[PDB]
């Protein structure tokens, strides 16, 4: 999950 | 009555004492005392204050930083662009008018105003529900080897200029009308008005459903999903401390994206709901300002929560508003 919500820019 | 009917406006103020004029030729100082209509200027001034350099930045930002400039960003922009609609189209207009008393730019004025500032607020709406589909789409991974890209994004963007004219446009040419709002100084969406030559009732059931609900429905499962891929992927893995910081500052987002699209539109539907089911009620011009308040005002705190609040934009607006760097 983490680069993806980095990515998405939730986290 | 309550009310005072004209050619294409509603002045919520009865003439049974004969001071009701056009809000499109005098002012309208026996709905709202002067001081009331210096307050609504005041408010749009903050917005305008406030709301240009925000969404401005945003642009400008994203101009010069290589690393903003992302697929998964473009809806962003997009936001910030809406927002800047709202801002020139609707905020600077009412600036303008409400300091004159009245909707000094006439109908077809009203038509211009109402359809930009209605545009924006869409494009604005739309783009907060394309985003929350893309990061489902990428987070959640509902579908076996898809891979986001510039050309989806496209998609995305265009899909909320298609929603918001479907919405902006018909008013302009049969289907429902654009006429002076609260305290007639902007133009919106006639909603309240029962007015048949146009089809109001059908339009304001289109709108609330397919421009609120489905939206509402759209945001809930998609986010609603995301928090749960995620909490089960910390569960999973509470061996990673960061994984469980991500599961909450994740969760927190979602709750102040959700409760921040709730404020932003809850007040447009409920009232027009209200009005819907208690057909022809007596509403005072400045309490038909409130949904507007809460609507307008979203081009100050969805990009806060949005832009400021997103970790990237945030460093690139620190280091630009510092001037080399920090
Ligand atoms: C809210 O209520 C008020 C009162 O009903 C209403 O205002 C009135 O509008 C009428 C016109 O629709 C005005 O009537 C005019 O009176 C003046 C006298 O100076 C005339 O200039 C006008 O012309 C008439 O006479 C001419 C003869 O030479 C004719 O050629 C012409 O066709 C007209 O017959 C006309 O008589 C009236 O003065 C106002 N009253 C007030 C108090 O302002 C108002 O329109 C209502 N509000 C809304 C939004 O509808
Ligand atoms: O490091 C970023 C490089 O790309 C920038 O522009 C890109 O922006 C979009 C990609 O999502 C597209 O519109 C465009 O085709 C890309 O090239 C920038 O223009 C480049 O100079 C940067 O090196
Ligand atoms: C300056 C004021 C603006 C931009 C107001 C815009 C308001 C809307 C696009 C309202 C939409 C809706 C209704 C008319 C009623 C049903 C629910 C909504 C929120 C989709
Ligand atoms: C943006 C315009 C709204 C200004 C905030 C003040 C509105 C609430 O304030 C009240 O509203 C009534 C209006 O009928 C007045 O009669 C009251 O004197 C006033 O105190
Ligand atoms: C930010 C730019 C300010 C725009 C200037 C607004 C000018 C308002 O114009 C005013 O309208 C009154 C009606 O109430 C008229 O009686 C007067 O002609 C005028 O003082
Ligand atoms: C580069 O490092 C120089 C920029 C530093 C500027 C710091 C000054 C802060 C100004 C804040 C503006 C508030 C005024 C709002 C007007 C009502
Ligand atoms: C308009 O005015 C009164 C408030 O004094 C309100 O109670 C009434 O229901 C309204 N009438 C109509 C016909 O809408």
């Amino acid at each position: 999950i983490l680069e993806n919500l980095k990515d998405v820019g939730l986290f | 009555m309550n009310g005072t009917e004209g050619p294409n406006f509603y002045v919520p103020f009865s003439n049974k004492t004969g001071v009701v004029r056009s809000p499109f030729e005098a002012p309208q100082y026996y709905l709202a005392e002067p001081w009331q209509f210096s307050m609504l200027a005041a408010y749009m001034f903050l917005l305008i204050m406030l709301g240009f350099p925000i969404n401005f930045l945003t642009l400008y930002v994203t101009v010069q930083h290589k690393k903003l400039r992302t697929p998964l960003n473009y809806i962003l922009l997009n936001l910030a662009v809406a927002d800047l609609f709202m801002v020139f189209g609707g905020f600077t207009t009412t600036l303008y008018t409400s300091l004159h008393g009245y909707f000094v730019f006439g109908p077809t004025g009203c038509n211009l105003e109402g359809f930009f500032a209605t545009l924006g607020g869409e494009i604005a709406l739309w783009s907060l529900v394309v985003l929350a589909i893309e990061r489902y789409v990428v987070v959640c991974k509902p579908m076996s080897n898809f891979r986001f890209g510039e050309n989806h994004a496209i998609m995305g963007v265009a899909f909320t200029w298609v929603m918001a004219l479907a919405c902006a446009a018909p008013p302009l040419v049969g289907w429902s009308r654009y006429i002076p709002e609260g305290m007639q100084c902007s133009c919106g969406i006639d909603y309240y008005t029962p007015h048949e030559e146009t089809n109001n009732e059908s339009f304001v059931i289109y709108m609330f459903v397919v421009h609120f609900i489905i939206p509402l429905i759209v945001i809930f499962f998609c986010y609603g999903q995301l928090v749960f891929t995620v909490k089960e992927a910390a569960a999973q893995q509470q061996e990673s401390a960061t994984t469980q910081k991500a599961e909450k500052e994740v969760t927190r987002m979602v709750i102040i994206m959700v409760i921040a699209f709730l404020i932003c539109w809850l007040p447009y539907a409920g009232v027009a709901f209200y009005i819907f089911t208690h057909q022809g009620s007596d509403f005072g011009p400045i309490f038909m300002t409130i949904p507007a308040f809460f609507a307008k005002t979203s081009a100050v705190y969805n990009p806060v929560i949005y832009i400021m609040m997103n970790k990237q934009f945030r460093n690139c607006m620190v280091t630009t508003l510092c001037c080399g760097k920090n």
